[PDB]
């Protein structure tokens, strides 16, 4: 049974653009929410090849020691695989950081020895190649513990960004 | 030239090589150049030959006592020395910043900086300038204003990226040898590999159409994707859902369909092999795994099929559409590009059968994981 309906297609098209978003706050105490859908019993995340075996310390990380981010769609696509009753979905972004000089707490670098919030000031972009594993009750409009698979790799970068990779 | 050549003796002297620090300081006081005889002209021509000689590397620079009172004159330091990291101009009589604005984000590598005995010393303004000018300063006039690490930890991720991944040595190394199988039977016979391909399997293609920066290092900056756009199936990119029901590839025929209608290439593999980094990664409720390849191809040869020849502008006279004369992304050449390639294989007894395949293809570029 090899489905592909267009109905379903455009589940997928948003869905992707919506678990960016969460990556994308700077937020601290909605970042429980994103925990949500992350499997919690067994789940494999990847971050530019190096394992992290739960996904809640993943994102104590994302939220701690990286400075924030903003990526931006180009390119999506997926495929179901028949039996599994699960889907795997082709993502390609860019990304920014926050060049401007302090993390997401607010926290800059000079030591005090002693108009709101500056804006951000942004750097050159990246490139990312996601692979990402979903079950298809996604489309059921259903998000808890949905991901299984989560491969978030960069593939190429500019000498101008202050970010060394 | 003999002429040009005592330019750079002079360099020579004037720098230290284990202290790895070039002295400029007092320039007319070089007593090898007294014979000749001696004007405000002579900064910019060190700094190129300083690029050109090719034996020294340079990343600390002295240029106090040299009787300045405008930065305009040696405005081509960040066009030579991007990763200079210690620069003394101290003993100086400028007195305004629109000379100074030139370097806004530059020297960025730089993180010690002597500027004693300067009348812009005595401003209150003087910390912040700095502050954006230098984001990676540390130290300024021998005092510190910024915590050291604290900003290393900011400007870089705490690990280091690796170009290969895998749980274990059976797995990892066993996929490599599906990769060789698998693509240099690519190239040189597209028949033989239907036998890996179930009738439950389906394939597809992806093309990115992004514009690479130019500060990437062999940055492709005309793509052609020609050839891909008929059979491209990105869901951001067209909407015509009807198109992308067509673009779905599924059974032995349909597959072979489309590869005839990609080119031909040939991969630099197990050669140039620094290139290519990949991940697999198991696939527990299917008892499968899963394969991540980027890396580059070239395109050596064209389709066999065009497949807008037998139906393609079937009325005669007049041509296809916009004028592929370098129109469009620019044309359907034959030239290198990167790509983005993903497996799903379910092992089996007498052989394993691809699941699925997704081909991802982008402008060429350099990896990240380079040194």
């Amino acid at each position: 049974m090899v489905m592909n309906d267009a109905n379903q297609a455009q589940i997928t098209a948003t869905f992707t653009k919506k678990i960016l978003a969460h990556l994308d706050d700077p937020d601290s105490n909605k970042l429980a929410q994103f925990v949500q859908l992350f499997n919690p019993n067994n789940c494999r995340i990847i971050f530019n090849a190096t394992p992290f075996a739960q996904a809640t310390v993943f994102l104590q990380m994302w939220q701690n020691q990286v400075v924030q981010t903003q990526h931006a769609l180009t390119g999506v696509d997926y495929h179901a695989i028949p039996g599994s009753g699960t889907l795997i979905c082709n993502v390609n972004c860019k990304v920014r950081f926050d060049e401007s000089g302090r993390d997401k707490m607010g926290q800059d670098a000079t030591v005090p020895i002693q108009m709101n919030k500056p804006r951000p000031l942004w750097g050159p972009y990246f490139g990312i190649s996601l692979q990402l594993i979903i079950d298809d009750r996604i489309f059921r409009n259903d998000f808890n513990g949905v991901i299984s698979g989560f491969n978030y790799n960069m593939v190429y970068k500019p000498e101008d960004s202050l970010l060394k990779i | 030239s003999d002429t040009i050549s005592f330019l750079r003796g002079v360099l020579l002297k004037r720098y230290d090589p284990q202290t790895k620090l070039l002295n400029l300081g007092a320039l007319h006081s070089d007593p090898e150049l007294i014979q000749k005889g001696v004007q405000s002209k002579m900064f910019p021509a060190m700094m190129k030959l300083a690029s050109t000689e090719k034996s020294l590397i340079v990343e600390s620079v002295n240029l106090a006592d040299n009787q300045l009172k405008d930065i305009s004159a040696i405005s081509t330091l960040a066009q030579t020395f991007p990763n200079l990291k210690n620069l003394c101009l101290a003993n100086n009589q400028i007195f305004r910043f629109r000379s100074l604005e030139v370097w806004k984000n530059k020297f960025k590598d730089l993180r010690e900086l002597l500027m004693t005995n300067n009348p812009i010393t005595t401003d209150k303004l003087y910390r912040t300038e700095m502050l954006r000018l230098f984001p990676k300063l540390v130290v300024l006039d021998n005092v510190i204003v910024r915590d050291e690490q604290k900003l290393q930890t900011v400007y870089s991720l705490p690990m280091k990226i690796q170009q290969f991944f895998f749980e274990n040595d059976a797995l990892g190394q066993s996929s490599t040898d599906f990769a060789t199988n698998f693509l240099n039977l690519w190239d040189n016979n597209r028949e033989q590999l239907l036998n890996l391909y179930s009738p439950q399997s389906q394939f597809s293609v992806s093309v990115d159409s992004t514009i690479p920066p130019s500060t990437v290092t062999d940055s492709d900056q005309t793509p052609a994707f020609g050839y891909y756009m008929s059979s491209s199936r990105n869901i951001s990119k067209v909407s015509s859902e009807k198109s992308i029901q067509q673009r779905l590839s599924i059974g032995q025929e349909s597959i072979n369909s489309i590869f005839k209608t990609l080119p031909k290439t040939k991969h630099h593999l197990q050669e140039q092999p620094n290139e290519y980094s990949m991940e697999t990664i198991s696939y527990p409720q299917i008892n499968g795994f899963v394969i991540t390849l980027h890396g580059f191809f070239e395109e050596t040869g064209k389709p066999e099929l065009e497949s807008n020849k037998k139906t393609g502008k079937n009325n005669y006279q007049k041509n296809r559409r916009y004028n592929h004369g370098y129109n469009s992304t620019s044309n359907n050449k034959l030239s290198k590009k990167s790509f983005d390639r993903t497996w799903v294989i379910v092992p089996m007894n007498n052989s394993v059968i691809i699941a699925s395949d997704l081909l991802t293809v982008r402008a060429y570029s350099t990896g990240a994981w380079k040194t």
